[PDB]
C-alpha cells in the first residue's frame, strides 16, 4: 500500500474481572515481514513492553510482568494482530498500542492507542521492575524557543548502541526520532542529533521550535524485556 | 540468546547505504550497530551468509597452506630464501584479501562509518591479491632475464598502488559503480599479458607453452573474465529475483572464484618452482 498504518479498535470500558482483545489492523506492507509488539502506558505514567510477537513463527515472547495478564493471537489472512487481556483491575487502565518492529526492536510504526477503562460504577497485585532499567534525566525542562536541549539516558547494563528516542504529542502513539542510538529516522527534522556509546546515551534538539513540545523516551532494545526511560516533559516558553 | 535479537528483512526497508543489489529481496541483516550481534550473524542465515564463510574457510586454508610452503623442506628449492619470499607476497595477498573480505560482510550492517571504512579495505584487498600473485609467477617467468622482472614489478605496484588509491574514492563503493570496480580490477589482472607477450617473443611459442604457460594463463584469463563478468552483470539473480537471496547470488559465486582462482594460480607457479627445481639455478 500507500503508507504503513496500524489501526487498533475503539476505546474499552469494562467491568472488573473482564476480558478484552484488543486488534491492530497492519497495512502498507507484507504483515509477516516484521515483529509486532504491545506496548502498555499507564495515566501519566512512561510505556511499559507487554511483548512481542513473530506473525510468521507464531512465536510470542512476554514481559514477565504481563506473563498472565497478556495473550498474543494473529491472522495473517485479514493481517491483524490481536492482544487478549484478562482477569482486569483497575491497574490495567491505560492506553494499549501495538507498534511494529523492523530488523530490530525499534518502533518506526504505532498504532492510534486502545484505551481499557476498568470500571465498576455500573455494579489485584503490582508491577515490578527487571534487569536493564533506563535513566533519563531530566524528568522535565522548559526552554524558550530557539534553545538547545540535551536529554540522557543512562543504561543499567551495556545495550550496544540499540536505543531508540521517541517523542509523543498529547494523547497521541509517540513516534521514533533516532534508532540505533545516532540514526536519524525518515522525516524527523536535523534538530535531533542522537549521541551516546556503552551505557551513556544522549538527545539533542538543535533550535526546538513550538511543534518540539511533548513527552521524550528511550528504548533499549539490546535485551529482553526492552525496556523505556521514565521519559522528559518538554514545555516549550518561547 | 535474548540479547542482540534481529530479523531478515525485504529490500525495501534497508537504509540507502546498505541497499546494494536490488535483486536480492529478502534476507537481508538489519543495520545492527553491535559488533556482537554482527559476529554471531556469522551463525545465521542470512544474504551474507555464504559470503562470510566462503571467504572465512578459504582465509584458513591459505594461511595452513602459507604455513606449510615455509616450512618445506629447504633441499626442494633452489634459493629456499628466494622462493620463500616470493611465495610469502603471494600468501600475505592472499590471506590479507580473504580476511579483509570476510571481516567486512561480517561488519556490513554495523554503521555507514564501519561499511564505509571495511568496504575500501575490502576493494584494496583484491589489489593486493593481484599484486601479490604477479611476484612469484614474474620472478619464475623472469628467472634469467633481469631486467623485465623488475620493470614489471613496478608497473604492478603502480597500477595496483593505482587500484588502492581508486579504491578510496566514495563514488567508488556506489551500485552505479560497480561496472567501474569490474573493470578496474580487470584490468589489473589482465595486464598480465604484457609480461606474457614479451616473455611469448622471447622464450618462444613451444617453449611458452611446453610449459602449462597458455593452459594455465588461458584458465587464469577466463576465470578472470567469467568471474568479473558474474560480478557486473549480477547473474543468475538478474532474472530469478528471489529464490538467490540466500545461496548461489553473483557475490557468493565471485567469492568461489577468488578462492578457486587464487588457488589455480597457486598451483600454476608452485608448477614453476618444481621446474626450476628439475632445471636448477641459472641459465646457459
Ligand atoms: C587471519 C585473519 C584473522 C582475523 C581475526 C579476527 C577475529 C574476530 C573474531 C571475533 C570477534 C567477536 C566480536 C566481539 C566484540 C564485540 C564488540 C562490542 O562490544 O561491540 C558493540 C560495540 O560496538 C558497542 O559497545
Ligand atoms: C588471482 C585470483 C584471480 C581469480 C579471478 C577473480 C575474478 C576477476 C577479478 C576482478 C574483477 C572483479 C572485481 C570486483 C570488484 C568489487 C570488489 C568486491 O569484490 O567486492
Ligand atoms: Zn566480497
Amino acid at each position: 500500500m500507500g503508507e504503513v498504518l496500524l489501526q487498533q479498535s475503539g476505546p474499552e470500558l469494562v467491568k472488573p474481572g473482564a476480558s478484552v482483545r484488543i486488534t491492530c489492523k497492519a497495512s502498507g506492507y507484507t504483515f509477516t515481514d516484521f515483529n509486532m509488539d504491545w506496548v502498555k502506558q499507564s495515566p501519566g505514567k512512561s510505556l511499559e513492553w507487554i511483548g512481542d510477537f513473530n506473525p510468521n513463527s507464531g512465536g510470542s515472547i512476554y514481559n514477565q510482568k504481563f506473563k498472565d495478564k497478556a495473550t498474543f493471537t494473529v491472522d495473517k489472512s485479514s493481517s491483524t494482530a490481536y492482544m487478549e487481556l484478562r482477569s482486569l483491575t483497575f491497574e490495567d487502565t491505560a492506553v494499549y498500542y501495538c507498534a511494529r518492529e523492523t530488523g530490530t526492536a525499534w518502533f518506526a510504526y504505532w498504532g492510534q492507542g486502545t484505551l481499557v477503562t476498568v470500571s465498576a460504577a455500573g455494579g489485584g497485585s503490582g508491577g515490578g521492575g527487571s534487569d536493564i532499567q533506563m535513566t533519563q534525566s531530566p524528568a522535565s525542562l522548559s526552554a524558550s524557543v530557539g534553545e538547545t536541549v540535551t536529554i540522557t539516558c543512562r543504561a543499567s547494563g551495556n545495550i550496544h548502541n540499540f536505543l531508540a528516542w521517541y517523542q509523543q504529542k498529547q494523547g497521541k502513539s509517540p513516534q521514533v526520532l533516532v534508532y540505533n542510538a545516532k540514526t536519524l529516522a525518515d522525516g524527523v527534522p536535523s534538530r535531533f542529533s542522537g549521541s551516546g556509546s556503552g551505557t551513556q546515551y544522549s538527545l539533542k534538539i538543535n533550535s526546538l521550535q513550538p511543534e518540539d513540545f511533548g513527552s521524550y523516551y528511550c528504548q533499549q532494545f539490546w535485551s529482553t524485556p526492552y525496556t523505556f526511560g521514565g521519559g522528559t516533559k518538554l514545555e516549550i516558553n518561547a | 540468546e535474548f540479547e542482540g535479537r534481529w530479523r531478515v528483512i525485504p529490500h525495501d526497508v534497508l537504509p540507502d547505504w546498505l541497499k546494494d543489489n536490488d535483486f536480492l529481496l529478502h534476507g537481508h541483516r538489519p543495520p545492527m550497530p553491535s559488533f556482537r550481534a554482527c559476529f554471531k550473524s556469522i551463525f545465521r542465515i542470512h544474504t551474507e551468509t555464504g559470503n562470510i564463510w566462503t571467504h572465512l574457510l578459504g582465509c584458513v586454508f591459505f594461511l595452513c597452506l602459507g604455513i606449510f610452503y615455509m616450512f618445506r623442506p629447504n633441499i626442494s628449492f633452489v634459493a629456499p630464501l628466494q622462493e620463500k619470499v616470493v611465495f610469502g607476497l603471494f600468501f600475505l595477498g592472499a590471506i590479507l584479501c580473504l580476511s579483509f573480505s570476510w571481516l567486512f560482510h561480517t561488519v556490513y550492517c554495523h554503521s555507514e562509518g564501519v561499511s564505509r571504512l571495511f568496504s575500501k579495505l575490502d576493494y584494496s584487498g583484491i589489489a593486493l591479491l593481484i599484486m601479490g600473485s604477479f611476484v612469484p609467477w614474474l620472478y619464475y617467468s623472469f628467472y634469467c632475464n633481469p631486467q623485465p622482472c623488475f620493470i614489471y614489478l613496478i608497473v604492478i605496484c603502480v597500477l595496483g598502488i593505482a587500484a588502492i588509491i581508486v579504491s578510496q574514492w566514495d563514488m567508488f563503493a556506489t551500485p552505479q559503480y560497480r561496472g567501474v570496480r569490474a573493470g578496474v580490477f580487470l584490468g589489473l589482472g589482465l595486464s598480465g599479458i604484457i609480461p606474457t607477450l614479451h616473455y611469448v617473443i622471447s622464450e618462444g611459442f613451444l617453449k611458452a607453452a611446453t610449459i602449462g604457460q597458455i593452459g594455465w594463463l588461458m584458465l587464469m584469463a577466463s576465470l578472470y573474465i567469467t568471474g568479473a563478468a558474474l560480478y557486473a552483470a549480477r547473474i543468475p539473480e538478474r532474472f530469478f529475483p528471489g529464490k538467490c537471496d540466500i545461496w548461489f547470488h553473483s557475490h557468493q559465486l565471485f567469492h568461489i572464484f577468488v578462492v578457486a582462482g587464487a588457488f589455480v594460480h597457486f598451483h600454476g607457479v608452485s608448477n614453476l618452482q618444481e621446474f626450476r627445481f628439475m632445471i636448477g639455478g641459472g641459465c646457459s
